């Protein structure tokens, strides 16, 4: 499995961000907002292959969480897609920049602003988010947000859709590497 | 499902859906919500999974 790919929690489906690890063990990234009152993941909707267990999760202010690996066989792909990841970045305004989630697939854009606060409501405001011109539709939530083979962000929401054209805010990946002390591969 | 603190600039993009009385399936109670008001209050629920 590898980043981009379905994820399947008690309550929904969210998207891999990007396969991590420190020493010898083996996480994925993806939003908080998914992770948040999730314990266990899963491969496919019938809920039969496991992934693992959440391990953390931030949200709202931040929108990261991490789900430590407990399936064995399942092979952990350091891509995006088939994509290679062998670095993190920060994003930078006018950075091209690619998405892909388990709805959509993969779309891509620019970065247009930083730092920016989007207030989903109900007290769930988060801060320090990228904006950029990407759609994302529901089901993407959680993807990565790559360039070229770094990677840059995970998908938080945003407006629009993908037929229309629309405006998403992607967490900033290093402060979840850095957060858990884990590292891209 | 209140859509009454809607209309929201944002919604996060997790997926759990629902079926609108236009028979589309909305990806999320966010997405519907907005949708609902979009439609100045004509859209409804019909029913909790997809359509």
């Amino acid at each position: 499995i590898s980043g981009g790919d379905a994820i399947y929690s008690s309550t929904g489906r969210c998207s891999l961000g990007f396969n991590v690890r420190s020493g010898s063990t083996y996480y994925f990234l993806t939003a908080g907002h998914c992770t948040d009152g999730a314990t266990t993941w899963w491969a496919n909707s019938a809920r039969t292959t496991v992934l693992g267990t959440t391990s953390g999760s931030s949200f709202p202010n931040n929108d990261y969480g991490i789900v430590r690996y407990t399936n064995t066989t399942i092979p952990k792909d350091g891509t995006v897609g088939g994509q290679d990841i062998t670095s993190a970045a920060n994003a930078t305004v006018g950075m091209a920049v690619t998405r892909r989630g388990s709805t959509t697939g993969t779309h891509s854009g620019s970065v247009t602003a930083l730092n920016a606060t989007v207030n989903y409501g109900g007290g769930d405001v988060v801060y320090g988010m990228i904006r950029t011109n990407v759609c994302a539709e529901p089901g993407d939530s959680g993807g990565p947000l790559y360039s070229g083979t770094r990677a840059i962000g995970l998908t938080s929401g945003g407006s629009g859709n993908c037929s229309s054209g629309g405006t998403t805010f992607f967490q900033p990946v290093t402060e979840a590497l850095s957060a858990y002390g884990v590292s891209v591969y | 499902v209140d859509c009454s603190e809607y209309p929201k600039p944002a919604c996060t993009q997790e997926y759990r859906p629902l079926c609108g009385s236009d028979n589309k399936t909305y990806g999320n109670k966010c997405n519907f919500c907005n949708a609902v008001v979009e439609s100045n209050g004509t859209l409804t629920l019909s029913h909790f999974g997809k359509c």
